[PDB]
C-alpha cells in the first residue's frame, strides 16, 4: 500500500567497455597469386575479362572505408587541447588516463597495457599502412581528455569554457537528479572512491585473460582468411598437378589447356570468395565504427540520459582511451546503496486543502513526515516553500492529516 | 612504390608507404589533401608536388583555474 | 535428409518466458530503479505520477483523475487482445523469417 | 500571432511493436549432399580443397551469433523477480501480461 | 559446391540483417523497459509513459 | 476574453497570476506584444 524505498548512500563506479573500429587493409594482384612468373598463362588469364578490375575496387573501397571510420572515430575535436601543468583537480586523480610525462611513446600507463596485451609482401599478397599512426590517434585521445577534463561539456558544442572540476561534478549530479551540497559535503569521498575505482579497473585489465576478445577476433579473422587464401593456391583442382609449370612440363598445350582452365576456375574461385568474405567483415567493423563514434559524442562529449547507453547506473562522464584496432571507453556512473524503507502518502491535507511536494516525496519516520529527495534522503521540515496545494481532500485517495508550516506565520507582529 | 626499399629500384624520399618519386618533402604541416599512407599527405604547392606530415589541428591552451 | 540438419537454440521458450515475467515484476513492482541498481519499491500510484511528472503534466492530474487513467488503460489493455487476434498480418515479420 | 490551444483532456493508448531477434540455426554435411554416400566421389571431393572447412566455420558462427543475440536481448536482468501474490495495483489490470 | 556456397552467402547476410534488428530489440527494451524515452517516436507514438 | 490566467502547456489548468508564478526582468516597453494586466501579491493582504 503505501512502502517506499530510499538510499541512504552511494558508490560510485568505473566500467570498461571495448568496441573495434577498423580493420587491417589488404591489397590482392591477380596475376602473381593465379599464376606468376608464367607469362604463357598470363595470356590466357586475359581472356575471362573485368574481373580483376571488380575485385581491386571492392579491395580499394574497403580499404579507404577503413579510414574513413578512424577519422570518423577520433577526430571529434577540432582544437588540441592542453592540460595544465598543475595537475590537482579538486582530489581527483588522473594520472593512470593523462599521458606518461616521461615522455616514453606519450601514451598513458591503461593505454601502454592495451597495447601490450593484444597482437597486433607475401605470395602476391600485400598489406597497406594506415593513414593514422598510433601517435596521432593518442594525441586525439590526449585532446579529448584535456578538453572533457578542464571545460567539461562546453568544448563540444562552441568555444571552450573553464570550469573547476568541483563545479563540473556539481553540475552533473544536478544533471542525474541528486542536489550539489551532496557533492560538497562529500567531497573527499567521492575523490576517494573514484581513484580506488580507477586502481580497479587497472588491476582488472592488468589480470583479466580474455578481456580484449573483440580485437583478437578481428585479428584472428583477418589470419586466417589470409593463409586459408593461400592455402587454397596447393589445391588440384581436377587437374593432374598443382604445379603449372609441371603440367606444362608433362603434357602437350592442347590437352593441358584444360587443366590450366581448371585451376584458373579454382583460383578465381577462391579469391571471390575471399573478396565476398571481407565484404560482409567490412561492412559489420563499419556497423561497430558508427556505434563507436555514437558512443564518443554522447557519453565524452556530453551526459547521456539513456539508460544504459554509457554503462549500468545512472551516467556522470567518460574517458576515451585507444587500443590497436579499437577504442576503450571508461564510464564513470551513480549507484545507490544502502536502502531504507519508510511509510508514504500521495498528499498532505492541511486546512482541508490537499498538498503536493514540488520536487521530493513524503516519507513518515514512522510518526513525523518530511519532504525528501527521490535518489537520497535528506528529510526536512514540510513547509509552503516546498509544497503546492490544489484541490480539496476529497478526491485524492490515499490523503493523510498532517499540519503544513508557515514561514510567515512566526512573524505575527 | 609501395613496399619498397627504393635504395633498390626529381626529389626522392622514403615513407613507411613505399618511396615516393616526384614530390619533394617540406616542414610545413597542412591539412590533408592527397593521402599517401604513414601519416604523410601530398599536396600541389601552387607550382609543383610536395608532400608533408599531417597537422592534427591548432594547438589550444584553457586557462584552468 | 541429404545433410541438412536443424539445431536446437540453447534457451528454451520456458527460459525466455521466465526472463520476461521476471522483468515485468521488477517493473510493476519497483519502477526504473531496478535497471539501474538496488531495486526500491513505490506503489504504482506514485510511479505513474512521476511518469507524468516526466511528460510535463502534474501529478495533481493523476490524482484527481486515477480511476479514468485506470478504466482507459483497462480498455486498451483488452482491446490489444482483439487487435492481435483480428489481424491476419499482425505477425508478419516473424512468418516471413520462417 | 495571438491564438493558441490547450488541450482539456487525454487519452492514454496502447501500441503494439514486433521485431524479429533471431533465426534458425543450420547445419550441412559436404559428402552426404554432394557426393550422396558413394566411395568413388568422396576420394576425388576431397582433391578440392578447404571448402567444407570455410562452409562449416561459417554456420558454426552464425549459431553462435543466434544464441549471442539471443541472450542479449532477453538476459538483461540480473535477479529473477516474483510478483506479489496480492495481485492489487491501485485499480490496474495486468491479468492479459502476468 | 556452386550450389552450396550461394546458400551459405544468403545465409551470411541474413544473419547480418538479423543481427542488426536484434541490436535494435536490445536498444528498445534497455531504454523503453527499464527508463522512460524523451526521444520522439522511439517507444511508440505519443508521450511515452 | 475578459480574463488572464497561467496554465501548464499540455493541460488546461487555470490559475490566478501571482508573484509565485511569474518573475521580472527588465522594463515593459522592449518585448513586443506585451499587454496590461495586474499581478497579485499574496503578501500584502496578510500584512506581516
Ligand atoms: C475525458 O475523456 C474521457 C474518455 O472519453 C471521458 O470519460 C468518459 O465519460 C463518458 C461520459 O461521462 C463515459 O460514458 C465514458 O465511459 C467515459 N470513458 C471512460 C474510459 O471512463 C471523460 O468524461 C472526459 N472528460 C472531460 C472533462 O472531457
Ligand atoms: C492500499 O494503499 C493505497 C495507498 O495509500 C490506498 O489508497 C488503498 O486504499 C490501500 N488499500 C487497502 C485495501 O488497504
Ligand atoms: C595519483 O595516483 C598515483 C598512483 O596511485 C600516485 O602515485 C600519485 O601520487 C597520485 N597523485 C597524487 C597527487 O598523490
Ligand atoms: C523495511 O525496513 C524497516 C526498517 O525501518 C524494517 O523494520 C522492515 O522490516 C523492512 N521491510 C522489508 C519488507 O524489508
Ligand atoms: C524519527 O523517528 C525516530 C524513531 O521513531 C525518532 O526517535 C525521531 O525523533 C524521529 N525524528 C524526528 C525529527 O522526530
Ligand atoms: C483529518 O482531519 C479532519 C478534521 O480536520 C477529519 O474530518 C478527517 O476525518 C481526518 N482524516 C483522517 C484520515 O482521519
Ligand atoms: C630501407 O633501408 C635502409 C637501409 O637498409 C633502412 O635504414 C630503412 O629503415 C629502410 N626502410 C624501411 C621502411 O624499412
Ligand atoms: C626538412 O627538414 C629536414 C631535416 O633537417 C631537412 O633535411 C630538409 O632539407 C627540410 N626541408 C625543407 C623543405 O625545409
Ligand atoms: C499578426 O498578424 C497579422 C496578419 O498578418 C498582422 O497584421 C499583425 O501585424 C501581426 N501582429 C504582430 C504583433 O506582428
Ligand atoms: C483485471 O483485469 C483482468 C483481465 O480481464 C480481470 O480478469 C481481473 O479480474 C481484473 N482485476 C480485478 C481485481 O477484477
Ligand atoms: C498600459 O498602461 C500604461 C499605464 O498604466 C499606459 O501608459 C499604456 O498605454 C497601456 N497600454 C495599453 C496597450 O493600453
Amino acid at each position: 500500500n503505501n512502502s517506499i524505498a530510499i538510499p541512504t548512500n552511494f558508490t560510485i563506479s568505473v566500467t570498461t567497455e571495448i568496441l573495434p573500429v577498423s580493420m587491417t587493409k589488404t591489397s590482392v594482384d591477380c596475376t602473381m597469386y593465379i599464376c606468376g612468373d608464367s607469362t604463357e598463362c598470363s595470356n590466357l588469364l586475359l581472356q575471362y575479362g573485368s574481373f580483376c578490375t571488380q575485385l581491386k575496387r571492392a579491395l580499394t573501397g574497403i580499404a579507404v572505408e577503413q579510414d574513413k571510420n578512424t577519422q570518423e572515430v577520433f577526430a571529434q575535436v577540432k582544437q588540441i587541447y592542453k592540460t595544465p601543468p598543475i595537475k590537482y583537480f579538486g582530489g581527483f586523480n588522473f594520472s593512470q588516463i593523462l599521458p606518461d610525462p616521461s615522455k616514453p611513446s606519450k601514451r598513458s600507463f591503461i593505454e601502454d597495457l592495451l597495447f601490450n596485451k593484444v597482437t597486433l609482401k607475401f605470395k602476391g599478397l600485400t598489406v597497406l599502412p594506415p593513414l593514422l599512426t598510433d601517435e596521432m590517434i593518442a594525441q586525439y585521445t590526449s585532446a579529448l581528455l584535456a578538453g572533457t577534463i578542464t571545460s567539461g561539456w562546453t568544448f563540444g558544442a562552441g568555444a571552450a569554457l573553464q570550469i573547476p572540476f568541483a563545479m563540473q561534478m556539481a553540475y552533473r549530479f544536478n544533471g542525474i537528479g541528486v542536489t550539489q551540497n551532496v557533492l560538497y559535503e562529500n567531497q573527499k569521498l567521492i575523490a576517494n572512491q573514484f581513484n580506488s575505482a580507477i586502481g580497479k579497473i587497472q588491476d582488472s585489465l592488468s589480470s583479466t585473460a580474455s578481456a580484449l576478445g573483440k580485437l583478437q577476433d578481428v585479428v584472428n579473422h583477418n589470419a586466417q582468411a589470409l593463409n586459408t587464401l593461400v592455402k587454397q593456391l596447393s589445391s588440384k583442382f581436377g587437374a593432374i598437378s598443382s604445379v603449372l609449370n609441371d603440367i606444362f612440363s608433362r603434357l602437350d598445350p592442347p590437352e593441358a589447356e584444360v587443366q590450366i582452365d581448371r585451376l584458373i576456375t579454382g583460383r578465381l574461385q577462391s579469391l571471390q570468395t575471399y573478396v565476398t568474405q571481407q565484404l560482409i567483415r567490412a561492412a559489420e567493423i563499419r556497423a561497430s565504427a558508427n556505434l563507436a563514434a555514437t558512443k564518443m559524442s554522447e557519453c565524452v562529449l556530453g551526459q547521456s540520459k539513456r539508460v544504459d547507453f554509457c554503462g549500468k547506473g545512472y551516467h556522470l562522464m567518460s574517458f576515451p582511451q585507444s587500443a590497436p584496432h579499437g577504442v576503450v571507453f571508461l564510464h564513470v556512473t551513480y549507484v545507490p546503496a544502502q536502502e531504507k524503507n519508510f511509510t508514504t502518502a500521495p498528499a498532505i491535507c492541511h486546512d482541508g486543502k490537499a498538498h503536493f511536494p514540488r520536487e521530493g516525496v513524503f516519507v513518515s519516520n514512522g510518526t513525523h513526515w518530511f519532504v525528501t529527495q527521490r535518489n537520497f534522503y535528506e528529510p526536512q521540515i514540510i513547509t509552503t516553500d516546498n509544497t503546492f496545494v490544489s484541490g480539496n481532500c476529497d478526491v485524492v485517495i490515499g490523503i493523510v492529516n498532517n499540519t503544513v508550516y508557515d514561514p510567515l506565520q512566526p512573524e505575527l507582529d | 612504390y609501395q613496399g619498397v626499399n627504393c635504395t633498390e629500384v626529381s626529389n626522392v624520399f622514403q615513407t613507411r608507404a613505399g618511396c615516393l618519386i616526384g614530390a619533394e618533402y617540406v616542414n610545413n604541416s597542412y591539412e590533408c589533401d592527397i593521402p599517401i599512407g604513414a601519416g604523410i599527405c601530398a599536396s600541389y604547392q601552387t607550382q609543383s608536388i610536395i608532400a608533408y606530415t599531417m597537422s592534427l589541428g591548432a594547438e589550444n591552451s584553457v586557462a584552468y583555474s
